């Protein structure tokens, strides 16, 4: 066996060449990593919000442009990064016109914002804004219901997931003292949260953590 | 002598027993939610939802 490369199309977009393998074991390996790579990888999402000058999810704030609870919705879609962390509060402050991104609120020294060029809202009047929100880490996926006293907080879907197609097909090596090897390739797409090459080092050994009930 | 209304707002989730058709004459319940690993998917990667 040999230890599988990598090669970067895209920061947004790699995929890993492992080679070589007997017959009979890429298809099955492609098949539990994609399987791996999509039930259960664990990374960081949005948590409940605890926002200021809101009561709950359908008043009209002032300043606010054109909904309350699509901000929440479309709140979701950042990338969150920590380390060594589980919990972390955050909060964002901006005051006059123009609109709200991610990379505008104040992060901590571990936590880092990846693509923060996404748009949260838009502010028409000179009003201050500040949502305080936390970040909790797992895996799976839980809703909002299946986790959960203060009337100010307001309870958040929380669906994680560092990767969100993993794609594999299988090609014809060429080794010399052989006559068919199975070499793969492994197109893995990440929302900027993890390297494409630690996810699957992280799939393998959750795999091998899994194939120990028998040995 | 006095009267109050209180109003509520439940957000209705999707579950198995709701029925959904379409617009070409197709009415039908659904059956089960499946996880996405265990979908069919193409040869570039993106997996049917229905």
């Amino acid at each position: 066996p040999r230890g599988p490369q990598i090669e970067r199309l895209t920061d947004n977009r790699a995929k890993v060449v492992i080679e070589p393998l007997e017959r009979g074991y890429g298809h099955t390996l492609g098949n539990a990593l994609r399987r791996v790579l999509l039930s259960s990888i664990p990374g960081f999402a949005i948590t409940e919000v605890e926002i200021d000058g809101v009561l709950h999810e359908y008043t009209t704030v002032e300043g606010l442009q054109e909904d309350v609870l699509d901000v929440l919705l479309n709140l979701k879609d950042v990338a969150i990064r920590m380390h060594s962390g589980d919990s972390a509060t955050l909060s964002l402050s901006k005051q006059g016109p123009g609109t709200v991104t991610a990379a505008d609120i104040r992060t901590d020294h571990n936590v880092e914002i990846i693509n923060g060029d996404h748009v949260i809202c838009h502010l028409t009047k000179d009003t201050a804004l500040n949502m305080r929100l936390k970040i909790e880490r797992g895996f799976g996926y839980q809703p909002a219901a299946a986790r959960r006293r203060t009337i100010g907080r307001l309870m958040l879907d929380a669906s994680f997931s560092p990767v969100r197609r993993v794609a594999y097909a299988v090609e014809a090596a060429r080794v010399e003292q052989r006559t068919d090897l199975d070499k793969l390739v492994i197109d893995i797409e990440t929302n900027g949260t993890i390297d494409a090459e630690e996810a699957v080092r992280t799939a393998a050994d959750i795999l091998s953590d899994q194939l120990s009930v028998f040995g | 002598l006095k009267m109050v209304k209180v109003f509520l707002a439940v957000k209705r989730r999707i579950q198995p027993g709701d029925k959904m058709a379409g617009r070409h004459g197709n009415k039908g319940v659904v059956s089960n939610v499946v996880p996405v690993e265990d979908m069919p998917y193409m040869a570039t990667g993106e997996s049917v939802d229905i």
